[PDB]
RNA sequence: AGGACCGAACCGACUAAUGUCGAAAAAUUAGCGGAUGACUUGUGGCUGGGGGUGAAAGGCCAAUCAAACCGGGAGAUAGCU
RNA sequence: GCUCGCCGGAAGACCAAGGGUUCCUGUCCAACGUUAAUCGGGGCAGGGUGAGUCGACCCCUAAGGCGAGGCCGAAAGGCGUAGUCGAUGGGAAACAGGUUAAUAUUCCUGUACUUGGUGUUACUGCGAAGGGGGGACGGAGAAGGCUAUGUUGGCCGGGCGACGGUUGUCCCGGUUUAAGCGUGUAGGCUGGUUUUCCAGGCAAAUCCGGAAAAUCAAGGCUGAGGCGUGAUGACGAGGCACUACGGUGCUGAAGCAACAAAUGCCCUGCUUCCAGGAAAAGCCUCUAAGCAUCAGGUAACAUCAAAUCGUACCCCAAACCGACACAGGUGGUCAGGUAGAGAAUACCAAGGCGCUUGAGAGAACUCGGGUGAAGGAACUAGGCAAAAUGGUGCCGUAACUUCGGGAGAAGGCACGCUGAUAUGUAGGUGAGGUCCCUCGCGGAUGGAGCUGAAAUCAGUCGAAGAUACCAGCUGGCUGCAACUGUUUAUUAAAAACACAGCACUGUGCAAACACGAAAGUGGACGUAUACGGUGUGACGCCUGCCCGGUGCCGGGAGGUUAAU
RNA sequence: AAUUCCUUGUCGGGUAAGUUCCGACCUGCACGAAUGGCGUAAUGAUGGCCAGGCUGUCUCCACCCGAGACUCAGUGAAAU
RNA sequence: CUUUAAUGUUUGAUGUUCUAACGUUGACCCGUAAUCCGGGUUGCGGACAGUGUCUGGUGGGUAGUUUGACUGGGGCGGUC
RNA sequence: AUAAUG
RNA sequence: CGCGGGGUGGAGCAGCCUGGUAGCUCGUCGGGCUCAUAACCCGAAGAUCGUCGGUUCAAAUCCGGCCCCCGCAACCA
C-alpha cells in the first residue's frame, strides 16, 4: 500500500517549518502556544 | 479543401478537417512572441470561475496590431500566419519602414498583395480608416467601441458588421447578432469580412477533440446530487423540476443584460 | 495517418482460489483491460470545512467525509441504558 | 573449503527522494533477531565522509509565494506595481590508471581544461536597469552515417588432459586504453561580399529590419564518428616470490583484423502533421547618459585566486515509506551469451544470494498441482473453475455494412536434422590492384575476405519436429450503449458518467456568469462562426397535438400597491 | 419488452422434455417521438441464449508429487 | 362669493439642449527603467449611471425549525 | 350559395 | 376488505350539496317534402329515477342495508 506521508524535507520545511509560520500572525499564535507550552522544540528543524 | 477524414480507424469517420494549404509552414516571426500561460480558469483566489476548461496544447500569445497606428503609410503582406488562440488567421504584414506587425486577415487576401493605414487609405479591403471616409452600407469589420482602443467588435472569423445608419457623429451599426447599435464616427475600421468563414464547418469528430482546444467536458445537472445541484434526485433520472443554473439562476429563458447607462447606444433588440 | 491491432515495461483492478487472530487495517497467485494516448509519472506549486475538488459515486480532502481534523464554549443536552 | 540450487531488464551494479553512522575494525552479548548463536543493521570502544572540474551554494527564469508605495477592508487583513524569492530548467571547465580494513571524476601518478583578479609588453575608442541577434524549444514518422557492445578469425600464452578418441578443421585464457589536442568527414542549414538611402526597433546607433544597385557564384555556421597525438606510458593472462598461511614484492607476451549491431550519438536535425509548440541570464553585437596624456577594450606572457556546504552506508530495500528484521508502495541510470520479432520468456556470465527455527512421520483433512478408463456439461443460480485453442509462411474466408470493415473470420496445408542445387546461393559489407584529380577522412573501377536468409529436390530419425517455456476458444441470435475513455481508493468497471454531434437559451464587452462584504481577477489578453448554461447523446430514418396549471418573455390602459 | 400486474398470455421455432431466448399475434394493468422514437456497421472483463470443440464440472472420484496438519526440540499468541 | 383673462411671484409634473458634479478597465504626458496607482491635458458620456439610507416585490441560493396522540403494530382508515 | 343516393 | 364517485325514456348525459312541479341531443311514432330512400320540416308519445326499508306533511333528492359499476389504496421484514 502507498502510505499517506511520503516524507520530503524541503515541503515540509516549506508549510510546517518556522518561517512559513513567521509569514502569518496565524503562525505567530501557534508558536506563543508553543512558548507557552513550554516544550523544547518550538518548530521542526534540522 | 474542407477534406473529409476517411474511417479508416474508430473516432475518425465523423472528423471533418479544415485544410487551409495558403498558411506558411514554419515559425513564427520570433520578436512579436510573448508568454502566455494557461490559468485553468481560476482567479486570483484560485477558486474556480469558468468552469470545464483548461487543459490542451501549449500556444503563445501573438501582438496583434489592433490600433493600426500607421497613417499614410505603404504595406505588403509577407506570409499568412495561424494563431491558436484565434478562430481567425492572421497576417504578417510588412510595413515600407520594415516594422512587422500581425493583423486580422480579410476574406479577400492573398501573399504580395498591397495595404495601407490612415485617414485617406482605400476602398479597397483590408485597409483600416475612421469611420467617415467609408461609405454608407459597406462591410467592416474591427470596429473599436472608442476611439483608439485599438479593436472590438467582429474580431472573430466569419463575422462581419455592415452599416445600416449614419447620423452624424454618430454611426448605426448592424451587429452580427441583429442588434443594431451606435458608435462614434472617429472609430477606425478595416474594410471587408474577416477570413477563415470555413471555421465553423470544422465538427471536430472525436470524443478528446475537446481536450486539446482547452475545453473540458460538462456534467450534466440530471446526473449531479441534489446537495450539488438543483436538479438531479429521484431513482430514475426523474425530472419536473424547472431548469435552472446551478447556483439557480434561471435557464432557457433569463436576460440579464442592465447595465442600463450603455442601454442608450442600443437600437433595436436581437431578434 | 489512427483516443488503430497484437503484446512487455508501466498502468488499470474483472473472475476464481488463497487469505480473512492473514505476510498485508484491500494483498498474493493463475488468468485479464489499457498501453502514441481523453496516456502515465517525477518535482514544485495553486484551490479547504457549509468550503475545496469532482468525465458525477453524494465520492474524495492525512487509514476518519450526507459536511475533515484540532482546540475552545463544554462537566452542552438526553422525559433514555 | 569442496558441491548443489536461485535471480540474472535483477533477487545485479550506480544515484536521487528519503534515513542519520546502519560504514570499517576490535570486543562483548543479558535485552534486540519469533529458534540456538563464539553471528549480526544489537551493546561498548576506536577509526572512516579529502573537490577550481560532481552536486549544492551561486547568476537567471516558469507555475507560484512574499511584497516598498498604492487600492480595498469593522480590526485582523485581502489584492497587487516596482522588486525579490522560487529548479522540477538554462549557465565556465577532468579524464585514464593506481591505492585503503572502511573514502576518491575528491588522494596519488600521468595528461589537461575553464572562469576571474593582478603585473608587464604590443595595440585599440571604450561605455547602461537600453536595442538587436543568439539563448530558443511541439507531436509523429522515415532513412542514412557511426559508436557502445558482441561474435569469428588471426596473434600471444598455457594445456594435449585421471573411462573411449584428442599436435588438430583442437581446447582454455588474454587480445584492454579516456578526457584533452590536431585534422575537420558522413550529413544539415543559409546565396555571399561592397556601397547608398530610410516615418522601423519608447532616445541614439556602424547592430537589426526594409528599399536600391554593384558584383561573384560560393563562403560561412553547425556536426557524431574516424585517423594521429595523448600513449617507446598505464593496464595486462601467466610465471617468479614470500606466508602472522589474510596477502605482499617483482616480472609481464600479443594487445590486430573482419563482421554483426543499438532505444545511444550526429538529431536543440530532415520530412510530415496538426493540437502552432516556455521565460530570463551567462553569450555576440550596437549606442546614449558619460570619460580620453586617463579610465577602459583586445592580444601575448608571468603570477595569483576558485571560498563555503554535501561526499560513509542503504537506495525497488530487514537501513526509504509501511506500529514488525512485514510476500506491499517508491523516481532515474548502466546493461552481455544462446534461442527468439521482442526490455517477453527459458537457460547462463559478471555479480548478489539459498529468503533467522529445524529434525522425523508420510493419517484424515486443508492448500499449491500432475495424471486418469467410459460418458463429455448428464455439474450448477450460470461452461464458474479447469481443460483446450496458441507461432511463422501460404491457401482461403460469409451474412451485413457508414464500404474503413467484419477478419487473425471461420477452416487447412508447409515446420526436425543432413546433403545437393550452391566444394554455403540471393543479399549485405568490403581489402589488394588499376585509374582520375581543383590531393583528401576523396570520386570511380575492381572484387579477395567476412557475414548470410529463404526456397526447391533428395535422404533420414522419433509415437509426437509451432516438439520446452512462450503462445487467440470459435461461430450464430438478441438486449443495451455509438465507439476510445471515466467511477464509488478498501464488497457496485455497468445500460451509468463523459462523448463528438444536434437544439434551445443568456451576452455588444466595464459581456453574461464566477470568486471575493470591497478592490481585483477569472471568462480573456477572447468577444456573436465567440462564450456561458441546460437538454440530448455517433450515424441513418425522424421528431407531432396541446399555452389550461406552472416557468420564462413582451405589453402597458386600468384595479391595487410600500417607503415618501 | 430493463417497461406485461392478471400470466409460465397465445401462436410458431430450437431441446426427448424450455417460467428463459428468438419471431409473431396487440386485450399497450402502466411505450412514444430530444427526461427523445425506431434502426444500426464496428466495438464490449456488458445482459440473455444456442452450437462445435474441450475437458474429473459431474456420473464416481482415484492415485501420485510438494506446502501444513501430526511427533520431537527451541521460542511463544489470540479472542474468550 | 362664483366664474375666469394678462403679467409677476412661489413650486411641482414632463420632453430637449448645455457643463462644472460624477463615471472613464479612451488617448497622450509625468512620477517611472512599473500595462498597478496617482497627478496633468484632452476625448466620449453626463446630472443618467453607481453606491449609501429606507421601503415594496421576487427569493430552498442559504439558514433556523416544524410536521400531535390514541392504535390489540407502525402506517392506511377512523377517533380526540 | 347548399341537393347524397337509386 | 378501506376511502371517494356513479346507477336516471331505446341510447349517451343534467337535476342527486338549499327535498314541493325530472330536462337535453339522438332514436322511436305520425304527418309533410322526393318518382323513392336518407336528410330536412311539423306534431306527438315514451322514464314515478338500481332494488328493498326508514325518518319526514312530502324523497330522483336525506339516512341505512343489500345488489352492481368505477377510480385509488392494499405499506416496512
Amino acid at each position: 500500500m502507498k502510505r499517506t506521508f511520503q516524507p520530503s524535507v524541503l515541503k515540509r520545511n516549506r508549510s510546517h517549518g518556522f518561517r512559513a509560520r513567521m509569514a502569518t500572525k496565524n503562525g505567530r499564535q501557534v508558536l506563543a502556544r508553543r512558548r507557552a507550552k513550554g516544550r523544547a522544540r518550538l518548530t521542526v528543524s534540522k | 479543401a474542407v477534406v473529409k477524414c476517411k474511417p479508416t480507424s474508430p473516432g475518425r469517420r465523423h472528423v471533418v478537417k479544415v485544410v487551409n494549404p495558403e498558411l506558411h509552414k514554419g515559425k513564427p516571426f520570433a520578436p512579436l512572441l510573448e508568454k502566455n500561460s494557461k490559468s485553468g480558469g481560476r482567479n486570483n483566489n484560485g477558486r474556480i470561475t469558468t468552469r470545464h476548461i483548461g487543459g490542451g496544447h501549449k500556444q503563445a500569445y501573438r501582438i496583434v496590431d489592433f490600433k493600426r497606428n500607421k497613417d499614410g503609410i505603404p504595406a505588403v503582406v509577407e506570409r499568412l500566419e495561424y494563431d491558436p488562440n484565434r478562430s481567425a488567421n492572421i497576417a504578417l504584414v510588412l510595413y515600407k519602414d520594415g516594422e512587422r506587425r500581425y493583423i486580422l486577415a480579410p476574406k479577400g487576401l492573398k501573399a504580395g498583395d498591397q495595404i495601407q493605414s490612415g485617414v485617406d487609405a482605400a476602398i479597397k479591403p483590408g485597409n483600416t480608416l475612421p469611420m467617415r471616409n467609408i461609405p454608407v452600407g459597406s462591410t467592416v469589420h474591427n470596429v473599436e467601441m472608442k476611439p483608439g482602443k485599438g479593436g472590438q467588435l467582429a474580431r472573430s472569423a466569419g463575422t462581419y458588421v455592415q452599416i445600416v445608419a449614419r447620423d452624424g457623429a454618430y454611426v448605426t451599426l448592424r451587429l452580427r447578432s441583429g442588434e443594431m447599435r451606435k458608435v462614434e464616427a472617429d472609430c477606425r475600421a478595416t474594410l471587408g469580412e474577416v477570413g477563415n468563414a470555413e471555421h465553423m464547418l470544422r465538427v471536430l469528430g472525436k470524443a478528446g477533440a475537446a481536450r486539446w482546444r482547452g475545453v473540458r467536458p460538462t456534467v450534466r445537472g440530471t446526473a449531479m446530487n441534489p446537495v450539488d445541484h438543483p436538479h438531479g434526485g429521484g431513482e430514475g433520472r426523474n425530472f419536473g423540476k424547472h431548469p435552472v443554473t446551478p447556483w439557480g439562476v434561471q435557464t432557457k429563458g433569463k436576460k440579464t443584460r442592465s447595465n442600463k447607462r450603455t442601454d442608450k447606444f442600443i437600437v433595436r433588440r436581437r431578434s
